[PDB]
């Protein structure tokens, strides 16, 4: 993880995907000033284990494509450092059910 | 035997062969006797359910089954409780009626 | 957050009018506008440009263009869509016809 | 349900200084990139 | 692919849509003279006779409920709890 | 280029009349001509030279390069360069002769209906009541070389031998 | 009388499929066509008092399927075909 | 060629047939339609083997008309004629274009052009016969025919052969 | 046609309704007559079971059976049985029993072995002309040695 | 070649067709046994000449019927031998 | 041929309904006819009928009333043509509006 | 009420779209439709080879439609074909053709760039066809030169021109500026050279969809049931706008044939072609922006197939 003050040269950004499996998450200092997750409107997120996932898909009889999708550029996605094909769980507090689970999958 | 003109009557007959006999001009031949499986087309009579609609039809409420009561004159008659879901008021308004032709459908209307 | 915020935005114009609509319906709407992972407008642009069956897409807005792009890309249409089955005049997989009725011999003997 | 919701929303639309009412709803559904009266509420 | 009975996960109640259809179908058959399993009270209207059967679960039909995966369950209209 | 000229003369004898053959021979006499040179050379007109040019364009017989003489006196100069291309002519003649041989190597009709039937249709059209092939819709009666093609093929064989000699 | 898009949608909202189907087939127009089982086109020439069929060019006298569609949908296809688009039809699921 | 094959067929019961004994009705309709009928794909259907073990599968009801549809998997004997096939047959009808050979259920026609030069038609005989240099072809006469071609139509079949070549002609 | 390439259903590889693979069943007509004549016998029983609660003589014995088991609406079968009867080389299944054995040894294709027993052949060239696929697969003499044996095993008419 | 369709009652067969047609029901019925027969009843030189002719009759204010009779006439004459001339002024007049 | 099934009895010889005649829907007010080429169609019985295709303007299917006035006149270009005027009393009814 | 058929009855499930292989067109079509006339010289019956012949389906209830027999009720109608003297663009695909060209080479007919390039490697992973075509086209539109050798490959280092849509034509622009309108044939030829890997890497399916089929080498003719005649006063014959368009496309075609056959100024050719292209174009779409509309003799604009489908009260 590398935090920068203002901006980075494009060459440096290009060199970021040069060490598989290892990755480099790059955040702006000014962007991290406030944690977003503490905000009221953001319900709790949980990343999942592949075994848990395969259970999820089997139980609802789903293809990965059929899950509600979440995009990598999403601030939350960046926050948890998600990668493609990784499922997240969301618990939102509902004004009808009162606890409502949900599932999404990074693009 | 009541023919088309009297209300409780039949317009056409369909033999099991799948052939329609128009009851006008049938009397000239003079007799018809029904056999099981033939389909007779009868006038609407009391209690036949019909869909009933007032456009623009933006509610699922705006199309509802009904149970026919044959009455004279011209306008469709209907109770006023049902005027609200159709968003209907009685001045020059019109309502399309739809008769289902199949026993199956006829059932669905009554039951849904 | 986009989702919840969206629901809040919609819910306002309704309570503003004084009308009341059940929570469910608005919730369903929002979720449809969402699951793509970004806010999907309801326009010829937003949903109509998704990958759902050609017939279903061409019926809503731009019919000739959708049909040409379909035939260009040799697109397949499963015909699980409502409007598609309608155009073909066969019983839709909804409501009454979401399942199928069969005769069993077993109970029939008894 | 999908229809039943669509109707359920669009109907109270038929019976319809912060932008409000139908024209607001139009902004919402269109997801207009730019809207007339953007605003915040700060606590 | 026809989930076995032990594993049937759906609602044992008969959804209104079902009850509607079974009624229509059975009533139709009755109108076409297929045998009736209940002694009439003097009834005439087929749709009535159909409901008369449904009350006693004499209707000999079986519902195939497609799950979204493509598979299905088969419930017998006699084993579905009604209302 | 004597063998190619002989093949072209044989093609003129086979394809078209003598005037086209003479025009080709005139082009053979003079190295290069531009769009007006046949007209000065020939007593035929330019419009009729145009029908003949369209006939040559229909086939692969010859080739055209389209060139302008650049020097800016008035509108400059439209010069067309007609040069025979041997490979295209060889390919087209081979395709034609082989196709001709295939055609040489390669029935029921009703008078009133004007329909047409075949052997498989014969099995269908047969009736047991009478003895005859009957039409389908109208039920009307049905009614309705190689050696000569082989002799004309003897003419084709000299051309094939000439093509083999040109090849080797 | 016109039974339109909105009116339909009310039916879907009641979830009555049978009625909808009837009202868009028997109540208005219904048409019976034959289609090849190789090319999904309507090319099939059905000549029957004779129970004879050929789809010429895919050379099928054997496999042809019988369907019912609203006459308009028929036009919609023939229109597309006339516009050089092939709306092939199939009674089996190849994608599975 | 007389073969056996496992075949599938779909059947439609009018509702009135739904009494418990219905399975019998199924086997009835199966035999009635299938045996003696022809199908362009499998040829002439001859007889149904394994009458007792017939699989009913599970009967589905379709939309309007309320008539039960089924899929029956059964095993049966059928005749499929083939091109380049040598068969034996007895003449039935005679035409100037040729005599029509009866092979099993199938009537094969032989064109006079498919017949040897020495073989000639005779209309001066009752019935009309084909009198060659040696053999005389008449109705009851037996002739070995190699089938040159076959036309297969849904529900029917018709075809042609020639006795012109060696090891052929009258039996 | 016969290159020994047949229809999709007529492909050599078959499968039963149990889902088990099978080789195509081809029949010369001796037993082909018999099997059809066979099944009708048990078929006749089942009719009477539920009812409770020369070769010329063969033709009419079949016809009566065709009037019983078959509804009588089938001419083809009436045409077939007669066709089978008259041209049957082997009358008794007992005779056929050895024929079915003898004919299949080398593993010749079903279409081939069917035409062998259903048709009268003497010389190898006679057979191999009528069945062109037998040319390079089997020696001439080995074929005729069977062809000799076949003519011997033919049931006397 | 044939292609002409005639309507006949297979139950009557007595006469050729004697029928009535019902436009409202859009069906056609034998008047005798009252059987429905059918259903779903559906509901360069010249141009130059006629141009100048048109102008002439127009300036003459002759009613269209006259104009069209003359048009018809002229079409029949047209290019025929016997006319053999007259330069197109004589024919138009 | 192609004749309408409304009764023609009311027509006077000229092809018009003399005024004062009570008429009803499907009645034919104006008997008009056209010539046909025999070879042109030959559709149905047209070969036997030989002559004239029926074009007559009927009264409206649903109307009725009394013919008030009928006038005949040549128009601008000389064609004889006719107008007909049918009066009817429409009494206030249940469905009527105000 | 329709006549019984012993065909198996099934319901449609899958529906697959594609383009007509002109070969398949000819396989299907029952007539060439040479003659622009409608009815016969006798003025009764049919031209027999004109726009409407008994080979195509027939209306009027009294005519039995030779090919099917049956009725006007039963007959589905049948398709005619027309052999275009010179190939033309299918209008709807003019855009996508343009992109395709810009994506591929104009001589060796190979995909510009290559698998070796990383950006290309990335884009090819996309499973969505449309997106793949778009992404790739972002790359390939930029690079104007096919290249013979590349560091870790096809030949023909020719410079790939810029293509601009102008007035139903495509114009090549070489800086090498060399400006040349792009004829149909050369382009079609290019598409013929496109490798299977190539176009299937784009949004096309080797079976159902080929750029070759996007270009028109031949054309279907709808039966009259698509384009029926209507009668005014029932004694006057009314013809359909589609029939008039077929008459135009025909006449234009015949002209171009003859001019090509003989007496070719090549300025006349290029015009007569542009005429054909125009007729066929407004046949499929009348309302294309910037072009002149085809006006029926009454002054009303012709109602094109697209107009029939497009708006509310269109077929859909
Ligand atoms: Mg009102
Ligand atoms: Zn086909
Ligand atoms: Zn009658
Ligand atoms: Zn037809
Ligand atoms: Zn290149």
């Amino acid at each position: 993880i590398f935090v920068y003050q203002n901006n980075i040269t494009p060459s440096a950004m290009k060199l970021v995907p040069s060490i598989p499996p290892a990755t480099i998450e790059t955040f702006n200092e000014a962007a991290l000033v406030v944690n977003i997750t503490h905000h009221e409107l953001v319900p709790k997120h949980i990343r999942l284990s592949s075994d848990e996932k395969r259970e999820l898909l089997k139980r609802y009889r789903l293809k990965e494509s059929q899950l509600p999708r979440i995009q990598r550029a999403d601030p939350v996605a960046l926050y948890l450092g998600l990668k493609r094909g990784e499922v997240v769980k969301i618990i939102r507090k509902s004004e009808t059910s009162g606890r409502y689970a949900s599932y999404r999958i990074c693009m | 035997r009541n023919g088309p003109n009297e209300h409780p009557g039949a317009k056409y007959v369909i033999r099991d062969s799948g052939d329609r006999i128009d009851l006008r001009y049938s009397k000239r031949a003079g007799d018809i006797q029904l056999q099981y499986g033939w389909k007779v087309e009868r006038h609407i009579m009391d209690n036949d359910p019909v869909l009933f609609n007032r456009q623009p039809s933006l509610h699922k409420m705006s199309m509802m089954a009904h149970r026919v009561k044959v009455i004279p004159y011209s306008t469709f008659r209907l109770n006023l409780s049902v005027t609200s879901p159709y968003n209907a008021d009685f001045d020059g308004d019109e309502m399309n009626l739809h008769v289902p032709q199949s026993e199956e459908t006829r059932a669905e209307l009554s039951q849904l | 957050a986009g989702r919840a915020a969206l629901y809040k935005e919609v819910y306002n114009v309704i309570a503003s009018d004084g009308s009341y609509v059940n929570y469910r319906h608005m919730a369903l709407l929002v979720d449809v506008m969402t699951t793509q992972g970004g806010l999907t407008s309801v326009t010829r642009h937003g949903f109509n440009r998704s990958n759902t069956g050609a017939l279903m897409r061409c019926s809503f807005e731009e019919t000739v263009e959708i049909l040409f792009e379909a035939g260009a890309s040799a697109e397949l249409d499963d015909c699980r869509g409502v409007s598609e089955n309608v155009i073909l005049g066969q019983m839709a997989p909804i409501g009454t016809g979401a399942f199928d009725v069969m005769i069993d011999e077993e109970s029939l003997v008894k | 349900v999908g229809v039943l919701a669509a109707q359920s929303i669009g109907e109270p639309a038929t019976q319809m200084k912060v932008t409000s009412g139908v024209p607001r709803l139009k902004e919402i559904l269109n997801v207009a990139k730019n809207m007339k009266t953007p605003s915040l509420t700060v606590y | 692919k026809a989930i076995p009975k032990d594993q049937r996960a759906t609602t044992p109640y008969m959804t209104k849509y079902e009850r509607a259809r079974i009624l229509g179908t059975r009533a139709l058959q009755i109108s076409m003279n297929a045998p009736v399993f209940v002694d009439l009270e003097g009834e005439t209207d087929p749709l009535r006779i159909a409901m008369k059967e449904l009350a006693e679960k004499k209707i000999p039909l079986v519902i195939r409920r497609y799950l979204p995966d493509g598979s299905f369950e088969d419930w017998s209209v006699e084993e579905l709890i009604v209302d | 280029d004597d063998i190619v000229k002989n093949l072209l003369k044989f093609v003129v004898r086979g394809f078209y009349g003598g005037s086209f053959v003479l025009v080709l021979d005139a082009i053979l006499f003079h190295s290069v001509l531009a769009e007006d040179d046949l007209k000065q050379l020939l007593s035929i007109n330019k419009t009729e030279l145009g029908p003949l040019i369209a006939r040559l364009r229909s086939d692969r017989l010859i080739s055209i390069h389209k060139q302008r003489e650049y020097p800016p006196n008035s509108k400059s100069v439209e010069r067309v360069y007609y040069y025979v291309k041997y490979p295209h002519a060889i390919d087209a003649i081979k395709w034609k002769v082989h196709q001709v041989v295939q055609r040489l190597k390669d029935g029921y009709m009703c008078p009133i209906c004007l329909t047409k039937y075949t052997q498989l249709e014969a099995v269908q059209l047969l009736n047991f009541d009478r003895t005859e092939f009957l039409c389908s819709l109208c039920d009307e009666p049905l009614v309705e070389k190689q050696d000569k093609l082989n002799r004309l093929m003897d003419q084709i064989q000299p051309i094939i031998d000439s093509l083999k000699k040109i090849d080797d | 009388l016109r039974f339109g898009e909105m009116e339909r949608d009310c039916m879907i909202a009641h979830g009555a499929a049978s009625f909808l189907k009837e009202r868009l087939m028997e109540a208005s127009d219904a048409f019976r066509v034959h289609i090849c089982g190789i090319c999904g086109l309507m090319t099939v020439i059905a000549k029957l008092n004779h129970n004879q069929f050929e789809c010429k060019g895919c050379d099928n006298k054997i496999d042809i399927y019988q369907i019912h569609i609203p006459y308009a949908a028929k036009l919609l296809f023939q229109e597309l075909m006339a516009m050089n688009i092939t709306p092939r039809l199939y009674t089996d699921r190849s994608r599975d | 060629m007389f073969f056996i094959k496992d075949l599938s067929l779909n059947i439609t019961l009018h509702p009135s047939f739904f009494g418990p004994r219905m399975k019998q009705y199924l086997k009835t309709k199966l035999l009635e339609e299938v045996e003696g009928s022809c199908t362009g794909k499998f040829g002439y259907i001859l007889c149904v083997l394994d009458y007792d073990n017939i699989d009913i599968q599970r009967g589905r009801i379709l939309p309007t008309d309320g008539s039960a549809e089924f899929n029956v998997k059964y095993r049966a004997v059928v005749f499929k004629p083939f091109k380049g096939e040598v068969v034996d047959g007895t003449v039935v009808s005679c035409s100037q274009h040729g005599f029509e050979v009866q092979v099993g259920p199938m009537k094969v026609f032989v064109t006079k052009h498919l017949m040897p030069q020495d073989l000639t038609f005779n209309a001066g005989s009752n019935p009309p016969s084909y009198q060659s240099s040696e053999d005389v072809i008449t109705i009851k006469s037996r002739i070995r025919v190699k089938i040159e071609g076959c036309i297969s139509q849904v529900s029917s079949i018709h075809a042609i052969g020639s006795i012109k070549e060696d090891y052929l002609g009258a039996i | 046609a016969a290159t020994l390439q047949l229809g999709q259903e007529f492909q050599l590889k078959q499968i039963n309704h149990q889902g088990e693979e099978e080789e195509l069943i081809a029949l010369n007509l001796s037993e082909a007559r018999l099997v059809i004549k066979e099944a009708l016998v048990e078929r006749r029983r089942a009719f009477k079971r539920s009812q409770k609660k020369t070769r010329e003589k063969e033709l009419e014995s079949i016809d009566v059976l065709l009037e019983q088991t078959t509804g009588g609406n089938n001419k083809d079968l009436k045409n077939t049985m007669q066709y089978l009867t008259n041209f049957s080389r082997f009358r008794d299944q007992e005779t056929v029993g050895a024929v079915i054995q003898l004919l299949k040894s080398t593993g010749l294709h079903p279409f081939e072995v069917a035409q062998l027993g259903s048709l009268a052949c003497d010389t190898a060239d006679e057979a191999k002309t009528l069945i062109p696929s037998l040319n390079n697969k089997i020696s001439d003499d080995e074929l005729e040695r069977i062809l000799k044996e076949l003519s011997n095993l033919e049931t006397l008419y | 070649p044939n292609l002409n369709i005639v309507l006949t009652c297979p139950e009557c067969k007595v006469y050729p067709p004697k029928i009535v047609e019902r436009f409202s029901e859009g069906d056609v019925v034998c008047a005798l046994c009252g059987l429905v027969l059918s259903d779903k009843l559906v509901d360069n030189e010249v141009q130059a000449a006629f141009a100048k002719i048109t102008m002439l009759c127009d300036a003459a204010e002759l009613p269209k019927i006259v104009k069209d009779c003359a048009k018809e006439a002229y079409k029949l004459c047209h290019d025929e031998k016997t006319l053999k001339g007259k330069s197109m002024e004589s024919i138009m007049a | 041929l192609r004749m309408k099934h409304g009764t023609y009895d009311k027509l006077d010889d000229d092809g018009l309904i003399a005024p004062g005649v009570r008429v009803s829907g499907e009645d034919v007010i104006i008997g008009k006819t056209t010539p046909i080429s025999p070879d042109e169609e030959e559709l149905g019985q047209r070969t036997a009928y030989h002559s004239k295709r029926d074009a007559s303007t009927p009264l409206r299917s649903t109307e009725n009333g009394i013919v008030d006035q009928v006038l005949v006149t040549t128009n601008q270009d000389g064609l004889k043509f006719v107008k007909v005027r049918v009066r009817t009393t429409k009494i206030p009814q249940i469905g009527d509006k105000f | 009420g329709q006549q019984y058929s012993s065909a198996p009855l099934r319901t449609v499930k899958e529906v697959q779209f594609g383009l007509f292989s002109p070969e398949e067109v000819r396989a299907i079509s029952v007539a060439k439709i040479r003659f622009p006339e409608t009815m016969d010289e006798t003025q009764t019956r049919a031209k027999i080879g004109g726009l409407n012949d008994p080979r195509l389906g027939s209306i009027d209830r009294n005519l039995k439609c030779q090919t099917c027999q049956e009725g006007m009720n039963e007959c589905p109608g049948h398709f005619g074909h027309i052999d275009l003297a010179k190939p033309v663009f299918h209008v709807g695909f003019i855009a996508k053709i343009k992109k395709v060209c810009e994506c591929v080479c104009m001589h060796c007919g190979k995909l510009l760039l290559d698998e070796h390039n990383e950006l290309m490697r990335q884009a090819l992973a996309i499973k969505d066809s449309k997106k793949r075509f778009a992404a790739i086209w972002t790359l390939c539109k930029t690079k104007m030169v096919c290249e013979t050798d590349v560091p870790s490959r096809g030949g023909c280092g020719n410079t790939q021109p810029t293509i601009r849509k102008d007035g139903l034509k495509l114009v090549g622009s070489w800086k090498k500026p060399e400006l040349r309108v792009l004829s149909t044939e050369e382009i079609l030829n290019i598409f013929k050279h496109i490798s299977v890997k190539d176009f299937t890497s784009l949004g096309f399916n080797e079976v159902f969809s080929r750029p070759e089929w996007m270009i028109l080498t031949c054309l279907p003719v709808p039966p009259p049931p698509v384009r029926p005649s209507i009668s005014f006063n029932e004694s006057q014959r009314g013809e359909d706008d589609l029939t008039f368009k077929l008459a135009d496309i025909l006449k234009a075609n015949i002209s171009l044939e003859t001019l090509e056959h003989n007496g070719a100024p090549h300025h006349a050719i290029e015009e007569a072609e542009s005429l054909l292209q125009f007729h066929v174009a407004t046949y499929m779409d009348n309302d294309i922006a910037g072009q002149p509309q085809a006006l029926q003799k009454s002054g009303r604009p012709v109602k094109s197939i697209r107009a029939r489908l497009k708006g509310k009260e269109g077929r859909i």
